[PDB]
């Protein structure tokens, strides 16, 4: 289930291509002698969208580490229960 | 696709052969062909419990497969009508320039059928405006997830009743595959090839006594007829001595022949028992072989629904960010993120339905 | 062995969330993980 | 934690 | 037969042995940290200048 719920969320980060839309703003910011009403405005949503990219990539980690740490609890709930060394007395008595 | 047409046959093979199995206490008792094994695990009260679990496990699949089929059709129909609407929206916003894009917001364009883009819901009604399509699609994606979770539950309930583990309710179900392998291991570990040799040791032991007591009764009666040649008085003497011991050895001859007749009757039933178990081992052997193929098939089935239930869920939760306060560049990358799982769910149902109906007509062969 | 490459990814991935740069070594770093994850999906699908 | 959930079961067992 | 009865009882106590030792050590950690909190908090009085507070 962690294998199935983490494959699609990674591809949401790869082909997001919102930095390419920033590159569309990059030809619209410096390359024209552009209106400062819109030069401030183009950088405004750019500052949102990079933070939206940070909130994208951090909401991966919450969904990511919400399963990895959820798995590390489960290994330690298995790796502690010794059952062989608690029975080697009980085997050899019956084996005798 | 992952869930091949041979996978769906292997399940329906398992469903077919399981319904052949009886589920009454009498019909299982006939099917196993015995009465009351000396060992515990093969007693028919356990067995009729076990087949009744299988017979109930088989009848669930008619509900399950119908839920798989009817949902995956809807996953294609929603998988296209959303994808038709969504690809048109991302195309027509790129007609707007990037300079004018930021000055506009989402609420600026919730007023009309934007560039004749429409949408049809699950309810076969049409929606034209962007402020109405995005709200209708929000209901529909929410509607498809809760249908899909009802599907994946019934799939995983069908799998984990077979292989074992926690069901959806929380009941740990013992796995049907090891429950067959538990009994099949019990049918190999049996003393039936030993006790029959042990009982035929005792019968051939007790026959040696009976073959000896016949010599005794043919001797004491020979001794008991000593008297009346001249000894009419001695007739009661040796007849008192030996005629008792002739009678006592004959009563031993009465008792032991009746015991050997009873001990032979145990060998007759246990010889019929050892045949009955060894035949029954082959019956479970196919049932175990059917479950191993049903094991692998459901695992690929569960993983595709788990892939689809993920992609519907991560589509819906990202789509909840959509509101009129979004500026128009930030709307697109958000909305483009919504539809990219719907490409694969469209592709997964296409990989499913093509690999579904082709196994149906093939199952008639 | 699997807990490591969950955490060592996520530590390295949260390392990039500090700087928040739009590098494509980011998507290169996902690609090695995403292939590894797709590798790990495959043996469950080729379990057969 | 140190006192795991399997510890508390082993007592209640 | 009775040896096997005690064998599980002994096996139950060995797991109960290890479990209580981790239980005691966490309470002993907590009972320490409450105690060393209280005793240092008894230094608090109005004569303390404000950096030292």
């Amino acid at each position: 289930d962690s294998l199935a719920q983490l494959a699609p969320v990674l591809k949401q980060l790869t082909s997001d291509a919102a930095f390419q839309t920033i590159a569309q703003i990059d030809e619209a910011l410096a390359d024209p002698s552009l209106s400062k009403d819109d030069r401030e405005a183009l950088t405004l949503e750019r500052n949102n969208l990079i933070q939206n990219l940070s909130k994208h990539i951090d909401n991966v980690i919450v969904s990511f580490t919400g399963r990895t740490s959820k798995l590390t609890n489960k290994i330690s709930d298995i790796s502690d229960m010794v059952i062989a060394e608690r029975l080697q007395d009980l085997v050899t008595q019956t084996e005798s | 696709g992952i869930f091949t047409k041979g996978d769906l046959i292997n399940i329906k093979l398992y469903v077919k052969h399981s319904l052949e199995l009886p589920f009454t206490l009498e019909g299982v008792k006939e099917y196993i062909g015995y009465n009351d094994i000396d060992i515990d695990g093969l007693k028919p009260a356990k067995m009729a419990t076990l087949f009744k679990e299988i017979h109930d496990h088989a009848l669930s699949w008619s509900g399950v497969e119908s839920k798989v089929q009817q949902q995956s059709i809807d996953l294609e129909n929603a998988g296209k009508q959303i994808t038709l609407t969504g690809d048109e929206i991302i195309s027509v916003i790129d007609q707007m320039p990037i300079i004018e894009r930021v000055k506009n917001k989402l609420g600026d364009l919730t007023d009309k059928q934007l560039a004749e883009i429409t949408y049809t819901n699950d309810d076969k009604e049409i929606a034209v405006e962007l402020g109405n399509i995005l709200e209708s699609m929000k209901k529909d994606i929410k509607r498809q997830q809760e249908n899909t979770q009802k599907v994946k539950t019934a799939v995983s309930d069908f799998k984990l009743k077979l292989i074992g583990g926690e069901l959806s309710d929380g009941t740990i179900a013992q796995g049907l595959q090891p429950q067959i392998s538990s009994k099949k291991k019990l049918m190999d570990d049996n003393n039936l090839s030993t006790t029959i040799k042990d009982l035929q040791s005792k019968i051939d032991e007790k026959n040696k006594e009976i073959d000896q007591f016949q010599k005794d009764y043919n001797k004491y009666v020979g001794l008991a007829f000593s008297g009346m040649v001249g000894g009419i008085i001695s007739w009661a003497i040796t007849g008192g001595i030996f005629g008792d011991k002739a009678e006592k050895a004959r009563k031993q001859k009465n008792k032991l022949i009746d015991e050997v007749k009873d001990l032979q009757s145990q060998v007759k039933d246990k010889s019929a028992l050892q045949t009955s178990v060894q035949n029954l081992s082959l019956s479970f052997a196919g049932i175990h072989t059917s479950m191993v193929d049903a094991e692998e098939a459901l695992n690929h089935l569960d993983f595709m629904w788990n892939t689809m239930l993920t992609q519907i869920t991560t589509s819906r939760d990202k789509f909840d960010d959509i509101n009129d306060a979004l500026k128009l560049t930030s709307f697109v990358i958000a909305f483009k993120q919504v539809i990219e799982p719907w490409r694969d769910v469209q592709g997964s149902a296409a990989q499913l339905i093509q690999t579904f109906d082709e196994a149906l007509a093939e199952y008639k062969k | 062995k699997i807990e490591q490459v969950w955490i060592s990814f996520a530590e390295q991935l949260h390392k990039l969330s500090n700087d928040e740069i739009n590098q494509q070594d980011l998507s290169n770093l996902i690609n090695g993980q995403l292939d590894f994850l797709n590798n790990l999906t495959l043996q469950y699908n080729k379990l057969k």
